[PDB]
């Protein structure tokens, strides 16, 4: 027997930048968006889902410099809460 | 310890772990076992271009998310300076892996120069652009191009320039 | 003095299907996103923030079946928690 | 009791603020005081079109959202039946309101028939495409044309279908 089944589900998608808007990296210490979202990762994996972790990300962003960027993200479709659950 | 295969990971306690699945009832995605399972992950990184600026300091990203997708579980296939057509290739591969069917879910890491329309491959020019959009990432991974993933968190990760503007406006306090 | 702020921050979009797909309606019953969202809305205004909401709706479309839709979040630069606080 | 002002929408008591406010430190959106704010909501709904199908149930829809909104406290705008241009006009105008420096977020909701490119206009035909753009209402509503909903919650809620696609795919169990 055939069961229907959305053709897109379970996605998110996170981005540098806003649209229109540069994103930023350092010739030694790389992309400041990757870097930030391991810091992230690292520390609250264990504790929240995937899209608190990049709304953490976000935040950390918040108050703009010389080099701003708004990390976005897009096209969500997760009906759970993503927990990584490092360790099991 | 940073020595285990977590690494700087910081880990989810036993006791975390059940104040996470009583918080919330049936709404979070179910992990596999540890030991039978086999999570995939894809790294694409364009470094070197053809007509375009160098990326310095993209192997510390490599490095970064290399590491830290292994540490969460993941294997991770490293890919470097594609065409737009060659990373399109790529996902359609990584797509029909097999692994994925005895996986709870995947991650994707998009690194390059882009613009407004998307992610720059290797031959990219202002004359011939060379661009990879995220609508198609998206419909490479789906229910319809991967079957395997149904009802698995999919998460991508795009490093990318989205435009040429700074981001910014003024405001007087 | 002037201080630089991002040009685009603290939005969240709310769509009632994913990209090339239908979204359903009914002739008395109205829209079923519209419909779903009031009723997810006056239930957890209360106790979960907007992200959580719409995450709660898109769950309850999980299921498909003859009229089908995902609802998708898109570009969210939210950098805290959005709670209605209802009654305040 | 649904008599007072918040309607059918369940009340947060003091006692579930206080506890929302404890267990997350400083990551929640502030909320004015409730005597002196002025909260604004726009409903731009399309129902009558020149070239395309009516939109029965429409009514359904406005009432719902407009009593939901008022509800959670905002003083709500309902505006019909627009072309692209019209609905331009109207989000640059909600834009320019003064309230919104006293308030401390906003809704905007957007309803019509719709395709991949974005909302249609009450002129839309497929000949003559009259199409509001998702980018352009974020654009609209941005710190710089916006400036008065800086660091406030702006959400959008669309209803509109995004192509003709039934959105589904068959498996086997």
């Amino acid at each position: 027997a055939i069961k229907k089944a959305h053709i897109e589900k379970d996605f998110i998608a996170f981005c540098s930048s806003t649209p229109d808007n540069v994103s930023w990296r350092h010739p030694t210490m790389g992309s400041v968006f990757i870097g930030r979202l391991i810091e992230h990762m690292q520390e609250y994996a264990c504790s929240c889902d995937v899209e608190e972790i990049f709304r953490k990300v976000r935040f950390s962003f918040e108050q703009p410099d010389g080099r701003a960027q708004m990390p976005t993200t897009e096209r969500v479709t997760l009906t759970r809460c993503f927990y990584l659950f490092p360790g099991h | 310890t940073s020595s285990g295969s977590e690494g700087n990971v910081k880990l989810c306690s036993l006791e975390e772990a059940q104040r996470i699945w009583k918080q919330k009832s049936a709404e979070i995605y179910p992990i596999m076992d540890k030991s039978s399972r086999t999570r995939l992950a894809l790294i694409i990184c364009n470094e070197e271009f053809d007509s375009i600026p160098r990326r310095t300091g993209a192997e510390v990203d490599i490095t970064g998310m290399t590491m830290l997708l292994q540490n969460l579980g993941y294997s991770v296939d490293v890919k470097k300076n594609l065409t737009a057509s060659d990373m399109t290739t790529e996902l359609e591969a990584f797509a029909h892996r097999p692994e994925h069917k005895t996986s709870d879910s995947t991650f994707l890491v998009f690194m390059s120069h882009g613009i407004r329309e998307g992610i720059c491959g290797k031959k990219h020019s202002e004359q011939v652009p060379d661009i990879l959009q995220l609508n198609a990432i998206f419909n490479m991974l789906n229910t319809k191009n991967c079957p395997s993933l149904k009802d698995k968190p999919k998460v991508i990760i795009i490093q990318a320039a989205r435009g040429d503007s700074p981001g910014v406006v003024w405001f007087k306090d």
